[PDB]
């Protein structure tokens, strides 16, 4: 029949001729995909006997017509997606059944109205899909003040011109009801006056409505007297565009209250758009895949407390310095910009990750103008060069550099003032340690991840004297040779350990005495013969040991040590798949060393 | 099977890969030129997925040499910039896409290039595009 992708559990029956529903799949599965099908008809009592159903796949089935009794025995039903289907009309009695329904998808099913819509006894319901059909009204049905639960309605690609005070005037009579609404790709010509007075929305989605820049402004006066969480806008890059996008039209903005204003591309974009006087007092200001270049003209009276740019188009770093602005993203930046200083007291989240962006003299207050900072992510860049020590950014705790080129690190002693810093990840930053404070000063770290770097003549030295409070080190893929003494001797709080993908040839028990509370100590994919040192000495905290895909010479003068793995079977991942390294051994199951031979 | 145009400069053909035939009648006006073109590639088909989180393999080879696999993304998932991210599996997409080339000084004759869409949430192959582009 079908493809079994979890046994008993969940099934692929999308595209398979199938013309009924199979006979012979599990009453125990609970998703099930038979989209892409012709089922032409959903008969009655089809799914009677799917009982722990909870996710169903119709998408574009060439259904037709919905049987009366057709969703019987799915009362357990969560997702339902008929996405694709011209099943046109919906008969009451439609949906009669799926009493635990949260997601319905009619998608592309030649929907006409809402109103003829029979969903109102689907109490459980949360996300409603409507887009792609025939909806003309913008009207929100009455039968809603039911839906106690549907919080989501997303109307995109359908045709509404019009939103009347009528339309809304549920939400109206209903201010405890928080609803999403999204009515993008609609060509939208007329917003009614007052018609969004004294409504309130989480998040409105306004995109690829407007014709002209005129029809717009006109129309977004009206949402006059509205409140909304998030309003995001802009359009798309193969639709409806704009001829000119003029700061002038978020005029009227100017009465509709803002939480959280989003910008998405736009066809024709001014770098003085969002420097508008109706953005003035926003707490939360969105640019995402904007065709912004520089931004500097930032008035200091603008409340803005968080700020996101992503996927956008800047050639200099911004340069601000509004005061209540507490978090800053700058992510996924088109072209390759550099780091430039900047004063912004209330700053507490650096978010820089993802741009091919050089930074060099890092870090301190004069940087960046705060003490409060505790996150900042400087990750996915280019060349940052350590220049200063952190002296004045104290409060930091996230330091993130992974897969930054990070310079000059191990020739100062660079974190040296960061003595709450808990996170720390400097992996794949592709460096070498030569210098023995590296890490001289994170007397309050926790985590610590710096995978595929290296150590000086793969030998790994003392970095983590000071390091105290480690809880989870990750030194996997570190082309280590050997290990120095004294390494993993204060770490009396360690819980993971991760050494995999090295060339450890053995293990020396010793070292891991004094880690009194390891769990896991992964030391998979390495050149591990065995281990020698006192075999009880490895701590008795430690519960999951990894030594899987080694080379585990099965040579009588480790007759001790292949014992060890006996004594502490259940403690070794996967024990009974390990095979020998040595002499005649593949068929050879390392469980199985006797004790004879020149022994 | 294959499905061609000839610009000024250039002769493109493509043709469904010699497993995924998933359909997609793609194509772009004007033909494009080798050496700088502005224009519209036109897609029309129906996903098998869904396509927020939409990438693309592409899998160049110039002159009968193989070029380093480079990996393309069309939706991020958060306010993609095309219209079609937002679709779902099974849905209608007939929709133009605007374009700039720049174009390459000094075009070589022999032109290869292989695409898979992939859907970036289920890993799963979306379809399979086999391109020739000639001097
Ligand atoms: C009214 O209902 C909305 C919609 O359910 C509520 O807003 C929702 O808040 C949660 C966070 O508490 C959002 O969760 C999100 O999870 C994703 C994971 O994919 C993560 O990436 C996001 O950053 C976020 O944490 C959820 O998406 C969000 N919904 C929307 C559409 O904004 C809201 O809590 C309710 N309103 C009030 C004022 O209580
Ligand atoms: C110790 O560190 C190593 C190295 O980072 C971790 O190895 C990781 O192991 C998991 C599975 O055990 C890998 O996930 C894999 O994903 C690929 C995706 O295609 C898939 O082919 C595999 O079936 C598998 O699910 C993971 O990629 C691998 N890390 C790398 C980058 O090689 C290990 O988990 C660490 N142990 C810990 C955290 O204690
Ligand atoms: C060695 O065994 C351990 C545990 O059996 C594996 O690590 C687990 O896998 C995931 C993926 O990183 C972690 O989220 C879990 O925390 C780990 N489990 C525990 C209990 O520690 C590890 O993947 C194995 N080594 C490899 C690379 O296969
Ligand atoms: C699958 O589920 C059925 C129903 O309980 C069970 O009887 C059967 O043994 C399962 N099949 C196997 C062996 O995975
Ligand atoms: C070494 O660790 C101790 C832990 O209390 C810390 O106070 C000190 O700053 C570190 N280095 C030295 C010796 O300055
Ligand atoms: C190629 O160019 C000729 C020029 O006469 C044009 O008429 C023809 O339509 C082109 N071929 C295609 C794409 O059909
Ligand atoms: C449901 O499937 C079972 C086999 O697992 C079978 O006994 C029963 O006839 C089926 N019922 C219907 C009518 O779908
Ligand atoms: C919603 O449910 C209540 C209680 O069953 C009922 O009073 C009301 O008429 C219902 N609305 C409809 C008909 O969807
Ligand atoms: C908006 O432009 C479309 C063409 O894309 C056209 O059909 C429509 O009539 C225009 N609206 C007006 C009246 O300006
Ligand atoms: C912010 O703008 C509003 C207009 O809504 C104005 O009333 C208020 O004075 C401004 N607040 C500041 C920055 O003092
Ligand atoms: C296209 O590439 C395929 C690999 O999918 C290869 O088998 C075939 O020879 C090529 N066909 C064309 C278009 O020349
Ligand atoms: C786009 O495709 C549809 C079929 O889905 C077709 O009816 C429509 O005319 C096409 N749009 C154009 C280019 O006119």
């Amino acid at each position: 029949p079908c493809i079994e992708v979890v046994p008993n559990i969940t099934y692929q029956c999308m595209d398979q001729k199938l013309s009924k529903v199979p006979d012979d799949i599990p009453s125990s599965t609970k998703n099930i995909d038979l989209s892409f099908n012709p089922l032409k008809i959903l008969k009655s009592y089809s799914f009677s006997n799917f009982s722990e159903l909870q996710w169903l796949d119709l998408s574009r089935c060439e259904i037709e017509t919905i049987e009366d009794k057709a969703w019987h025995g799915l009362h357990h039903l969560s997702n339902l997606i008929l996405t694709g289907n011209p099943i046109q009309s919906f008969s009451p009695g439609s949906f009669s059944g799926l009493t635990s329904l949260e997601n319905l998808v009619a998608v592309e099913t030649k929907l006409a109205s809402l109103e003829s819509f029979p969903i109102g006894q689907l109490i459980t319901l949360k996300k409603l899909n409507v887009a792609h059909n025939f909806i003309h009204s913008c009207k929100l049905p009455a039968y809603f003040s039911n839906l106690t639960n549907l919080v989501h309605v997303d109307l995109s690609y359908n045709y509404i011109q019009t939103i009347t005070v009528n339309d809304l005037q549920f939400l109206r009579e209903n201010p405890q009801v928080n609803l999403s609404l999204d009515m993008s790709l609609n060509p939208i010509d007329f917003i009614q006056d007052q018609a969004f007075q004294g409504i309130k929305l989480h998040e409105l989605t306004l995109r690829g409505n407007f014709n002209s820049s005129n029809i717009m402004k006109t129309c977004l006066q009206n949402l006059a007297g509205l409140h909304v969480h998030r309003l995001i806008l802009g359009e798309f890059k193969d639709e409806r565009n704009l001829e000119i996008f003029e700061p002038s039209i978020m005029e009227g903005l100017c009465d509709v209250t803002i939480d959280e204003f989003r910008l998405t591309y736009t066809n024709d974009f001014s770098d003085d758009i969002v420097k508008f006087h109706c953005l003035a007092n926003v707490s939360a200001m969105s640019l995402a895949g904007v065709s912004i270049k520089y931004l500097e003209d930032v008035p200091k009276h603008f409340k803005w407390q968080s700020l996101s740019i992503i996927r956008c188009q800047l050639k200099q770093f911004p340069t601000l310095d509004l005061p209540f602005l507490k978090s800053l993203t700058l992510t996924m930046n088109k072209g390759s910009i550099s780091f430039k200083k900047v004063a912004l007291p209330s700053l507490s989240y650096l978010d820089l990750s993802r741009n091919a962006l050089s930074f060099s003299g890092c870090c301190s207050y004069s940087d960046l103008g705060t003490n409060s900072l505790r996150h900042l992510d400087l990750s996915f860049n280019g060349a940052i060069i350590m220049s200063a020590n952190f002296m004045g950014l104290e409060e930091l705790q996230h330091l993130d550099f992974q897969h930054s080129t990070l310079k000059r690190v191990t020739e100062f002693s660079a974190f040296l003032s960061l003595e709450k810093l808990l996170y720390l990840d400097i992996s794949y930053t592709n460096t070498k340690i030569d210098f023995d404070g590296i890490f001289l000063g994170l007397t309050s770290l926790n985590t610590l991840k710096m995978a595929g770097n290296s150590f000086k003549d793969n030998t790994l030295s003392n970095v983590f004297a000071n390091t105290t409070n480690l809880t989870f080190l990750d030194l996997s893929k570190c082309q280590l040779e050997q290990i120095s003494w004294g390494v993993f001797d204060t770490l009396h709080r360690l819980q993971l350990l991760n050494m995999s993908h090295n060339n450890l040839l053995f293990l020396d028990s010793s070292h891991y005495n004094q880690l009194y509370s390891l769990s896991t100590l992964d030391c998979s994919f390495n050149r591990i013969e065995t281990s020698k040192g006192i075999l009880q000495h490895f701590p008795k905290s430690l519960a999951f040991f990894n030594l899987t895909n080694n080379s585990v010479a099965c040579i009588c003068e480790h007759q001790k040590f292949l014992q060890w793995v006996k004594e502490q079977k259940q403690f070794l991942v996967n024990v009974e798949q390990m095979t020998c390294a040595t002499p005649v051994e593949m068929n050879t199951s390392l469980v199985l060393d006797f004790n004879n031979s020149t022994c | 099977q294959q499905w061609f145009c000839n610009s000024s400069d250039a002769i493109i053909s493509y043709s469904y890969c010699d497993h995924l035939k998933f359909p997609i009648s793609i194509s772009s006006e004007p033909c494009i030129r080798l050496r700088g073109t502005n224009g519209f590639v036109h897609v029309e088909f129906i996903p098998r997925g869904n396509l927020k989180y939409l990438y693309f393999n592409l899998f160049i080879s110039v002159n009968s040499i193989e070029l380093p696999k480079r990996k393309e993304v069309l939706c991020h998932g958060h306010d993609d910039d095309y219209s079609f991210c937002r679709a779902l599996k099974g849905e209608t997409v007939n929709t133009s896409i605007p374009f700039s080339f720049e174009g390459i000084l000094f075009p070589k004759g022999h032109y290869r290039c292989v695409a898979e869409a992939i859907a970036g949430d289920t890993e799963e192959k979306l379809f399979c595009l086999n391109f020739t582009i000639i001097h």
